[PDB]
RNA sequence: GGGCGUAAAGCGCGCGUAGGCGGUUUUUUAAGUCUGAUGUGAAAGCCCACGGCUCAACCGUGGAGGGUCAUUGGAAACUGGA
RNA sequence: GGCGACUUUCUGGUCUGUAACUGACGCUGAUGUGCGAAAGCGUGGGGAUCAAACAGGAUUAGAUACCCUGGUAGUCCACGCCGUAAACGAUGAGUGCUAAGUGUUAGGGGGCCCCUUAGUGCUGCAGCUAACGCAUUAAGCACUCCGCCUGGGGAGU
RNA sequence: GCAUGGUUGUCGUCAGCUCGUGUCGUGAGAUGUUGGGUUAAGUCCCGCAACGAGCGCAACCCUUAAGCUUAGUUGCCAU
RNA sequence: GGAGGUGACACAUGAUAUA
RNA sequence: UACAA
């Protein structure tokens, strides 16, 4: 019913996360990209990674990792990023250079806020309290608006439902509005809980 | 400061072209246990948000309850609509002999000793409004001595 | 300033202050010593919201033109009588005026 | 210590008997009313106090209470009688 | 309950003013006794219109109806009976007290207006009410008497 | 798929649906959002115990219809 | 503007709880 | 959905 807010704005006011060109090796490079994105998600699942950008040029892959906690990705003395770079050069057989970009104010990042809620829901936290706390935090940091939604068997109820909260303005029809969006899943004993977060900075 | 007690939480519904739209009504009594009591109501889709609205509204209609050594100066019946609450002074050993929302109102007023009977509607909002009505009409001896132009001793 | 409204509409509570009825000029002088646009609902009781519009007026042209013009008086009295001085004609209620001036 | 416009509940409406109730004042009475006295309201019981049961139940002792009771002396505002 | 052309005869009640008179002679009212729309019943008249029943014609899947054409009782009168209605203001009677404004009916007093009685309407405070609303014609505030109610159905059987 | 996440159809591009504060109501609720006009539109103005706000409408995005500057190949061809 | 009086072709049906 | 037919 409601279009993905990111997908509607891709190539309009939002940039592609994959920045390379190819014609006949497009499929092979696309799936090497997806191989890398799956590797980074698994290997840095505790490092608060918002998103990953991939640039390709001259048998070299430049990977930018936007992370809430950059000291965990780099590691004490650059040792953790050297180990990840060595494993990426084995998944790829190309020369990978990794850049790390700290994202201050992790409470204004939809992906980090969505995954934090999902992690708390897995710890049996109140599906209401986690949404309200996340909204209060983002608005205190100057967010123009925020919307949260948790869908599924809330609190182990036998009948699934969706509870959503909002504050400020989240103008999903305004094309020029840069609306950050993310979906995350919480693995509970009762199945999947879907977390959706919309953040509008301005 | 003021202590507050949630007397009743009611889920109410209004019907629309779809199904039903639900809200939550909170009836709350506030009081300091030192002769100032008040009740308020608030409505919201969330129970805690309705409570805060009810608490805030209660602070705007605090009442001054006359007392003599922890008891009321005389018997009274408070009536609001169908609600009617009989209140009688009791000895200091006696506790608050009250049934429902009356107990919340009298306790937060600072009574600790009273004989009360709810003779009428048991709907909590109207029982609460009846209780406040009876406390609003209590008169201490020093006040009625002033209006009659006598001293307190001459009243007896 | 002492000829009030017609007899067929005079409030009964203005009998002391009062063809047509003529106000108590003698009583108004002793009372006077004791003492333009639409009134927005909640001007006084909703200052938590009006001040935002007052602040937003200080800080668009279409809004300001009506805002400047903006920022019979029964709305105002309730905003004040519920919070716990004014010319009170015969048709007006005197029991809700702290300092009633019984002048036309 | 409740009600009867619409929730159960005003007879369809008169006339009128018994009964109930009844305007102001003065005098009088003393049935109601009020206030004492005397007698009586058994004992056991209930309640209070004390004593005996190791405690307690229980038992015992001394009080209190319970009448619309009767008889008798006063009061006279109200209800009743003249 | 009801009462609507006009005339005469017989007859009931109410209202206003006055303050001759009587001097509490009052209020209510179980039982009781009367009056009581329409339909209906009896006897006897009358019979225009309308019209249960009924007949025919339509409509309809059917139409024992609604619509059309007729039509009997009845509708009318007298004298008896019946005694029931959403017989309603769904509000018993009596008495007094409690803001105003404004129509109207029948009077009176004073200078068309002001005051005042008694009815009849609308609006509207205080108060009352569950609300709707009532509000000097109370559903307000009081006293007296009567009637009546105590979950729905069964059953006003 | 009547335990679910995600994704989709449908009413339906219908113009509506709400919230905060205030105020009115014992209360469910109401108001705002109704009324006078106007619009494709809860679009806009006026009045109004409402004042504001949000999700919607619209606008910001793509393309099509006209012109200008830059550029002239693999496009075009007037001298 | 709101009341009170006054007057003014045909279309049948849709099991129980749970909602 | 579980039923009924
Ligand atoms: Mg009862
Ligand atoms: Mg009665
Ligand atoms: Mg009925
Ligand atoms: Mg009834
Ligand atoms: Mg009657
Ligand atoms: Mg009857
Ligand atoms: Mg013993
Ligand atoms: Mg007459
Ligand atoms: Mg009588
Ligand atoms: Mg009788
Ligand atoms: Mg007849
Ligand atoms: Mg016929
Ligand atoms: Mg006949
Ligand atoms: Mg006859
Ligand atoms: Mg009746
Ligand atoms: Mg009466
Ligand atoms: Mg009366
Ligand atoms: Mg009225
Ligand atoms: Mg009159
Ligand atoms: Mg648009």
């Amino acid at each position: 019913q409601k279009i993905n807010p990111i997908g509607l704005r891709v190539g309009i006011i939002r940039d592609w996360e994959a920045k390379w060109y190819a014609e006949k090796d497009f499929a092979s490079l696309l799936h090497e990209d997806l191989k890398i994105r799956k590797f980074i998600d698994n290997e840095l699942k505790e490092a608060s990674v918002s998103h990953v950008e991939i640039e390709r040029a001259a048998n070299r892959i430049n990977i930018a990792i936007h992370t809430g906690k950059p000291g965990m990705v780099i590691g004490k003395g650059g040792s953790e990023i050297e180990k990840l770079r060595n494993k990426l050069n084995a998944l790829t057989d190309k020369k990978v250079h990794i850049n790390v970009i700290e994202i201050k104010k992790v409470d204004l990042d939809a992906r980090l806020v969505a995954e934090n809620i999902a992690r708390q829901l897995e710890n049996r936290a109140s599906f209401r309290r986690v949404q309200k706390q996340a909204i209060t935090r983002a608005m205190k940091l100057g967010a123009k608006g925020i919307k949260t939604q948790v869908s599924g068997r809330l609190g182990g109820a036998d009948i699934a439902r969706a509870e959503q909260y909002s504050e400020g303005t989240v103008p999903l029809h305004t094309l020029r509005a840069d609306i950050d969006y993310a979906h995350a899943e919480a693995d509970t004993t009762y199945g999947k809980l879907g977390v959706k977060v919309w953040i509008y900075r301005g | 400061e003021f202590e507050e007690r949630v007397v009743t939480i009611n889920r109410v519904a209004k019907v629309v072209k779809g199904g039903r739209r639900f809200r939550f009504t909170a009836l709350v009594v506030v009081g300091d246990k030192n002769g100032r009591v008040g009740f308020g109501t608030g409505k919201a889709q969330e129970v805690p948000e309705a409570i805060k609205k009810a608490v805030e509204a209660a602070k705007k209609d605090l009442v001054v309850v006359p007392r003599v050594e922890g008891t009321t100066p005389h018997t009274i019946t408070g009536r609001y609509g169908s609600g009617s609450v009989f209140m009688k002074p009791a000895a200091p050993g006696t506790g608050v002999i009250a049934g429902g929302p009356v107990r919340a109102v009298l306790e937060l007023a600072g009574i600790t000793d009273i004989l009360s009977k709810s003779l009428g509607s048991n709907t909590p909002i109207n029982m609460v409004r009846a209780t406040i009505d009876g406390l609003q009409n209590l008169k201490n001896a020093e006040d009625v001595a002033k209006l009659r132009g006598k001293t307190v001793e001459e009243l007896y | 300033v002492h000829f009030g409204h017609q007899t067929r509409r005079w409030n009964p509570k203005m009998k002391k202050y009062i063809g047509i009825y003529i106000i108590d000029l003698q009583k108004t002088v002793k009372k006077v010593d004791e003492a333009n646009q639409r009134w927005l609902g909640g001007l006084l009781t909703n200052y938590k919201t009006i001040s935002k519009r007052i602040k937003r007026i200080s800080e668009l042209k279409k809004e300001y033109d009506r805002l400047i013009k903006f920022l019979k008086e029964r709305n105002a009295i309730a905003e004040a009588r519920k919070l716990n001085v004014g010319i009170v004609d015969t048709n007006c209620d005197p029991d809700e005026i702290d300092y009633v001036i019984p002048a036309n």
